[PDB]
């Protein structure tokens, strides 16, 4: 009726790109111009085509190894680690046919908990885990033990450091009002005549006008918030060890640019890198109720009646009224999230009670195994594009800017249709998502009761960029206008922005 | 309501039999499933697909699908050579182990490890027609020569040595070896809980009268009129949802060079490149019409409850009554009048998706903080894939390390097109007041809501019938003009309910041709 | 209200040697290596963006524990009546020119009840932790509200606990670029990261931030101030809510920034600042400081 | 109250150009900060030039006749094969070397429970601790042994560190009104 399925569109595709000299492959890409939404027609996958050549061209791709080549990943090693007793290289390449190994350390040593997560690429505009992009299992020489509690761990190379810097903070706020007004007037009458002679005349009257006014709210907002950081990391900033699934792709991304490949590089491993992180876990719980009620009553009675008496005749009226209404409403939202720790304790806090003491100390301890990512501060992945273990470094590290750019651009929400009912559209891939509030339903949270749904306004897209003198974009928030329906909060960040070309 | 004709199923007659495949040797035929018996009735009693033994023309398919890559003898696997003689069994013969002198690589710090829990589940192929779960797609086991490792968050498993004293953690299970086909499984704990409760009550209530008399002696004679509106109106709305799904762990299949299942390898190239409709029926069948690209692993529980009653009366009167007596004669007379319309509607959904069947169930039946503990608890071990993202099962052929099969990737899209139509619910006619159509591969029902069933969900006590509609299956496809194609559908089957919500989708769709 | 203020410290300190016994992390070293040898600004920023500005001389490890705890409730019940009530009845009667009587009686009443009543009951708390385990930070910072301290027990416990992943609750300080050694152009280096944590603290004196009220402070965050409003105060200046607790008023005064440095005349160097950031208002204190300073000539 | 969008300044002059990098960079000051939820500045405060440079890259002085960690670190030759990691983070002096030179330096590696945390650096302005600075695990090839009363336990301290000591101090206000 009201939502229509929007099928997905994709661009016409690319010229092809100029035959790669060193991937003997030439690619074509299409932009996915919307979105499927609605159940809409997902289009198809595969946006992209690699094709096969011959090329005379000259390729340099053969970066220089003074170390040891590893025989199955390629993995340039230094001399040193062979025989160290660490699978430094794959399939044990370099510790395989040693004369002697010299086992660096000889004390069982535990893994960081988590540390393995933070190798993994975030896609910073998803805000979501991808690929693996840095060898955390890669330590060199290492072997300085670290302890927290008994347990020491052996720190990976890449990392700078890991260290429990355990700290928490919790937030209670409730807030509760109610009011009443209860109001009753009650009119009331009577008359009563007589005469007489021989004649009689009696002429009685009655008179009710009886009202009633009430009306009670409560109102609860009840918000907690735990905030608990068991550990700290950093990555070095410097030389850091590439995944070989990382190393690989990047490899095959063509020279000259082509965005679709630097695309599936980014849904693949994402597009940053987390250099420096804070882990723990985040437990949220917000109650909204309201709560009113209202009653109408209006009774209202007349008689007036008279008789008379010489014979006689007798005449009455009775009238009455009795008017009431009794409107009563509750609404009552209830939010949970809870980031980190055990899936028992992470259900068990997620129900709809406030937790015991005990369950957020089993919480709490859960975490420390078993971190949630609180903060990241993140560089761009074309960082880890370097001329160690890169040919052309600087081109691909050009291309992915560029690539990363572009991917921004697509991979942005605003594309989507707006969502009825104050839905927030995800861009999940060629399909957007309405994420419906609590009291909002279906495909386009369009089944809501609620007779008041207010809708924050979501910015459209960002117009593109104008000419030099002054390199503007700006935006309209046409896409989800707030107003309709007494909009909330508009949109905080900036609705045009200037850039010195 | 009425009940529609219980038509019998009916097929297509048999089609004349393939020949004996090379290697399968099996003479293959279908019978085409024309209309289902749209409820009880004459059912088909048979296969619609059947396969008679046979002896086969001419040798088997080439035992020789790859140079220099290792073949496996049972399954048609080619494995990079490394992976001979690695230490771990790549393909379900052992044949690159199980004769080696010694281990090129001995991954002694993998081995130990055991796969991921729940990597089988996501799996397996999935029957969006039925949603259940079918047959691995991707090999949930072979680790292609990768040693990597997932951190198990939950390893930190309760001891007791009573000899110590000590109650301490066991640190076994403490990581997973990831298979091959996951580009990630990233075990991330998280929960959301979001629960809405709404109440609504009114009444409007307005009793209206007058009463009137004269009357009069010198006899002695009366009138009396009356006239009277009593109005009675009622509604109660109450509507409550929660939601609390509980992830543990995303994942994101491999896209490149996939490693099909060993048994669907098999089936696939068993297939000729020829549309026999029935092996790719078959095939969509066994495997199902989708393999899983990405999910998450973990816990979804959904109650839902919708209460609405809604009362309204009114009753008028008028009426004349009179008397004359010096004996006595009284007479009188009216109108009485009433009407009602009163309609009551309770539905509530508790579905728990995830988490043993005994815990799952105590939480389906009685939600407490109780139950969400032991849940939760359930869901460290029995986790389900509680969303996911999926491709077309003919869609994995563009992507598997086999490169190219375009024929009988082709050959398999077309089979999905029909067998998605031919198959579907649509076929199982007009459940009324929410049925849901199922088709049972050859027996239609329509799951109903808590009430009375004869034939289509009709005899349910719901006179309040507002209920949604639903659409006709697609018709036919046109006869297409050269170039552009059209298929029309209605939203007739159930028509929408006395004001019912209007099917959502298509009333007609387009195809080029 | 509540005010918990509360410490253990159980490494009584730690005193780190002289910058020239200490021995630096790889990584550090790594960076001051690749340090420019020149004053390019931006490699001097990263490194105190990634070092910091000091390194601890010395402190002591611990844990601190605060709860602020707030119940503000208010209840106010409001109920009149009334009511009048009225006859007036009268009776003539006549019998000397013709038999006649006459009576009337009239009654009125009206009754009036209005009732009004109002509940505010509002309750704030922010148990906040650092050091110990992170189970038992999580079981004690959690709000108790028939025991907002804490219990014993729980306390007990994480004071326990704090022993074994303690924090650096309080430090000594020496300036990083002491650190600058073991590298190419040390000597230099030394003098350009001195130079480039007097540019850093120019770029990040919280000066540039326009008051807040109610006592906020305006941090510099990178481009842009942020408002830290004390407890239950809000909003972008924090002009909004009500402070809790006591407050001697009026408006503190806050240092402008220092003007730059008059190129060493005579070789004193001499700069001034004017405390007008606010001026002092209200009877509230002074800034704090001296208004001028002067160096030696670099 | 009223936001001030954030303006930037003019750009500085070019640094001097660097022999190691043959680059330039110059700076925006912030004009006017933004406030009260003021738009920030946007883009970098920084950009850079390929440059010719005046100035040679100073070398490194190699570690002489000290051991030189692969990091390019130099420490005492007599630390080599010790048994201890005197290497920062490669422990290459610790590499390839016999199951009879490394000596039983000392009977315990566990250092004080986050002596760690006082090798970081600080930050004063915003109060937060930042990254590792000083390697306070640098044992020297001493077996410095101190028990802990409060954690009843034996721990090793660095070689460096002036004291380290684990008497306690509690000081607790409650204040209830
Ligand atoms: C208005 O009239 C109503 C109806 O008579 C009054 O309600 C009665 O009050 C008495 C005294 O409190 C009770 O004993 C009766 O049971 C009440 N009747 C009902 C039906 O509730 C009401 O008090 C009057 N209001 C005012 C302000 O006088
Ligand atoms: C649910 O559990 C509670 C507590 O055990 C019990 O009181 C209640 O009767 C149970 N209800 C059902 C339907 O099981
Ligand atoms: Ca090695
Ligand atoms: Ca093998």
């Amino acid at each position: 009726v009201t939502l229509m399925p929007i099928d997905c569109e994709l661009s016409s595709w690319s010229s092809w790109t100029t035959c790669d000299p060193c991937q003997k492959k030439r690619y074509r890409y299409a932009y996915l111009l919307q979105p499927s939404q609605f159940h809409g027609e997902p289009c198809n996958f595969s946006d992209k085509e690699v094709e096969d050549c011959v090329t005379n061209r000259p390729c340099r791709s053969q970066v220089r190894c003074e170390g040891f080549v590893c025989a199955q990943t390629g993995r340039c090693v230094n001399r040193r680690l062979l025989c160290n007793g660490d699978n430094d290289c794959g399939d044990q390449s370099d510790e395989a046919n040693c004369r002697r190994i010299y086992k660096k350390c000889q004390h069982e040593m535990d893994q960081y908990w988590g540390i393995g997560s933070l190798a993994s690429g975030i896609n910073l505009f998803t805000n979501s885990f991808e690929g693996p992009v840095l060898d955390h299992r890669y330590y060199a020489g290492g072997c300085s033990p670290h302890y927290i509690l008994n347990t020491r761990f052996r720190k990976p190379y890449n990392v700078e450091s890991y260290t429990p810097q355990t700290q928490g903070k919790y937030e209670f706020i409730l807030k509760e009002y109610e009011s009443y007004s209860d109001f009753e007037r009650n009119v009331t009458e009577k008359m009563a005549s007589k005469s007489g002679f021989s004649s009689q005349s009696d002429r009685g009257k009655h008179y009710i006008r009886r009202t009633k006014r009430f009306s009670h709210t409560k109102s609860v907002f009840l918000h907690a918030r735990s905030d608990l950081e068991v550990a700290h990391y950093k990555l070095k900033p410097r030389s850091l060890m590439l995944h070989y699934e990382f190393l690989q792709r990047v490899k095959r991304l063509p020279l000259e640019y082509s965005y679709g490949e630097y695309r599936d590089l980014f849904r693949d491993f994402g597009t940053h890198y987390i250099t420096e992180a804070v882990l723990g876990g985040i437990y949220e719980y917000t109650l909204v109720m309201n709560k009113e009620a209202m009653e109408r009553g209006d009774y209202t009675l007349n008689n007036v009646h008279a008789c008379a008496k010489n014979v006689g005749k007798c005449r009455g009226i009775l009238n009455e009224i009795k008017d009431r209404n009794k409107r009563d409403t509750m609404v009552e939202d209830l939010v949970v999230l809870v980031r980190g720790g055990a899936s028992e304790h992470i259900t068990t806090l997620a129900y709809q009670e406030l937790p015991t003491a005990d369950l957020m100390q089993e919480w709490g301890d859960a975490v420390q195994y078993n971190p949630a990512i609180i903060k990241v501060k993140v560089e761009p992945l074309y960082e880890l594009v370097t001329a160690t273990d890169f040919a052309y470094s600087s081109t691909v590290r050009q291309n992915m800017k560029q690539a990363l750019e572009e991917f921004q651009k697509e991979v942005s929400s605003c594309h989507c249709a707006p969502c009825q009912g104050n839905g927030v559209p995800v861009l999940k891939g060629s399909r957007c998502d309405c994420i419906c509030p609590v009291g909002s339903q279906g495909l386009a949270c369009e089944v809501s009761y609620r007779k008041n749904t207010p809708i924050d306004g979501k910015w459209n897209c960002w117009s593109n960029w104008s000419s030099c003198s002054g390199r503007r974009k700006t935006r309209q928030r046409q896409c989800n206008n707030p107003p309709p329906q007494n909009g909330g909060s508009p949109c905080s960040g900036p609705a045009s922005e200037t850039l010195d070309c | 309501a009425a009940t529609p004709a219980a038509v019998t199923c009916q097929l297509s007659n048999w089609s004349e039999w393939t020949d004996c495949f090379p290697c399968q040797d099996k003479k293959y035929r279908h019978r085409s499933l024309l209309q289902p018996n749209k409820f009880g009735g004459t059912i088909c009693s048979g296969d619609i697909w059947d396969q008679a033994s046979c002896s086969s023309s001419t040798t088997c398919v080439r035992q020789a699908q790859c140079g220099q890559d290792f073949q496996c003898k049972e399954t048609g696997r080619c494995l990079k050579r490394h992976l001979v003689c690695n230490g771990d069994q790549d393909c379900l013969d052992g044949s690159d182990e199980d004769d080696c002198e010694d281990v090129r690589a001995i991954d002694e710090d993998c081995s130990q490890y055991e796969p991921i829990p729940g990597s089988q589940k996501a799996a397996l192929g999935y029957n969006i027609l039925t949603q259940e779960d079918a047959q691995s797609v991707y090999d949930a086991s072979y680790y292609g020569g990768q040693c990597e490792t997932v951190y198990n968050g939950e390893w930190r498993e309760l001891r007791y040595d009573s000899t110590c004293e000590r109650l301490y953690y066991g640190d076994d299970e403490k990581y997973f070896r990831k298979p091959y086909n996951f580009l990630k499984y990233h075990f991330e704990a998280l929960a959301d809980t979001g629960i809405s409760s709404e109440f609504y009550d009114n009444a409007n209530d307005l009793l209206s009268k007058v009463k009137k008399d004269k009357s009069d002696s010198f006899h002695s004679q009366d009138t009396s009129f009356l006239n009277e509106l009593n109005k009675y109106n009622e509604k109660k709305f109450i509507f409550t949802r929660i939601f609390t799904k509980v992830q543990t762990a995303h994942f994101k299949m491999r896209k490149d060079d996939i490693m099909l299942d060993e048994g669907m390898l098999q089936s696939l190239m068993e297939l000729p490149d020829q549309y026999n409709y029935g092996m790719y029926a078959k095939f969509i069948n066994d495997y199902g019409t989708h393999y899983i690209t990405s999910g998450s692993m973990g816990g979804i529980y959904e109650y839902i409850l919708v209460i609405d009653k809604a009362k309204m009366e009114s009753l008028g009167i008028t009426s004349r009554d009179i008397t004359t007596c010096f004996h006595c004669k009284k007479f009188g007379g009216g109108k009485t009048e009433r009407a009602r319309k009163a309609m009551a509607v309770e539905d509530i959904i508790s579905r728990v998706r995830g988490g043993s069947s005994g815990w799952s169930g105590g939480l389906a039946q009685n939600r407490s903080t109780i139950t969400y503990r032991s849940w939760g608890r359930s869901l460290k071990y029995n986790p389900v894939v509680i969303d996911f993202e999926m491709q077309p099962i003919h869609e994995v052929l563009r992507h598997t390390s086999l490169g190219p099969l375009e024929a009988k990737r082709q050959n398999l899209r077309r089979a999905l097109d029909q067998y998605l139509m031919e198959f579907n619910a649509c076929r199982c006619g007009p459940c009324f007041n929410n049925g849901v159509p199922i088709l049972e591969g050859t027996s239609c029902r329509c799951q109903c809501r808590l009430g009375s069933l004869g034939a289509a969900c009709e005899q349910t006590q719901t006179e309040g019938a507002k209920a949604d509609g639903s659409w006709s299956c697609w018709s036919s496809w046109s006869v297409c003009r050269a170039g552009i194609q059209e298929r029309r559908r209605e939203c007739d089957n159930p028509a929408p309910q006395n004001g019912g919500a209007s099917c959502p989708g298509r009333k007609v769709q387009t195809q080029a041709c | 209200q509540l005010l918990v203020v509360e410490n253990t410290v159980e490494v009584a300190q730690f005193i780190n040697n002289n910058p020239e016994f200490l021995q630096l992390a790889e990584p550090f070293w790594k960076e001051l290596s690749h340090l420019p040898s020149l004053y390019d600004y931006s490699a001097y920023r990263r490194l105190i963006d990634q070092y910091g500005t000091h390194y601890l001389q010395s402190g002591s490890l611990g844990g601190e524990y605060r709860v602020l705890f707030y119940v503000d409730s208010e209840k106010l019940k409001q109920n009149d009546f009334n009511s009048v009530e009225e006859k007036k009845c009268k009776s003539s009667g006549w019998h000397f020119v013709v038999k006649f009587s006459s009576h009337g009686c009239k009654e009125l009443e009206n009754a009036l009840k209005a009732a009004s009543g109002t509940q505010n009951n509002v309750l704030r708390g922010e148990p906040f932790i650092r050091g110990g385990g992170a189970g038992f930070i999580s079981g004690l910072s959690y709000l108790e509200l028939d025991n907002p301290a804490g219990n014993k027990r729980r306390y007990s416990a994480w004071a326990e606990s704090v022993t074994n992943l303690p924090q650096v609750i309080k430090q000594k300080l020496t300036p990083l670029y002491e650190l600058v050694k073991e590298v190419p152009c040390a000597s230099v280096k030394k003098l350009y990261l001195k130079w480039a944590l007097e540019e850093y603290l120019d770029e990040f004196d919280p000066c540039h931030c326009r008051p807040c009220q109610n006592g906020g402070l305006a941090t510099v965050e990178g481009t842009h101030c942020l408002c830290h409003c004390k407890p239950y105060t809000f909003g972008a200046a924090c002009e909004q809510g009500v402070l809790v607790g006591n407050q001697a008023g009026g408006v503190d005064g806050g240092w402008s920034c220092w003007s730059s440095w008059s190129p060493c005349v005579q070789g004193k160097k001499t700069r001034s600042r004017e405390c007008n950031n606010p001026p002092p208002s209200g009877g509230g204190r002074s800034c704090v400081g001296e208004t001028t300073e002067s160096t030696q000539c670099e | 109250s009223s936001p001030v969008n954030c303006q930037w300044d003019f750009y500085a002059p070019w640094s001097e150009c660097n022999g190691c990098t043959k680059t330039q960079t110059r700076r925006r000051s912030v004009a006017v900060y933004g406030q009260y939820g003021g738009q920030p500045c946007v883009g970098n405060a920084f950009e850079t030039q390929s440059c010719e440079p005046t100035r040679g890259c100073p070398t490194e002085e190699g570690c002489g006749e000290r051991f030189r960690c692969f990091s390019g670190q130099c420490i005492s030759k007599s630390l080599v094969c010790n048994g201890d990691s005197d290497c920062d983070e490669d422990s290459a002096d610790e590499d390839r070397c016999e199951d009879s030179e490394r000596r039983p330096s000392c009977d315990i590696d566990k250092p004080p429970p986050n002596i760690e945390l006082t090798g970081n650096g600080y930050n004063e302005l915003t109060g937060q601790f930042r990254n590792r600075v000083i390697n306070t695990k640098s044992f020297g090839g001493q077996c410095r042994k101190v028990f802990s009363g409060d954690g009843k336990d034996f721990y090793r301290l660095s070689g460096n560190v002036l004291s380290y000591t684990f008497q306690v101090k509690i000081n607790n206000d409650f204040n209830y009104e």
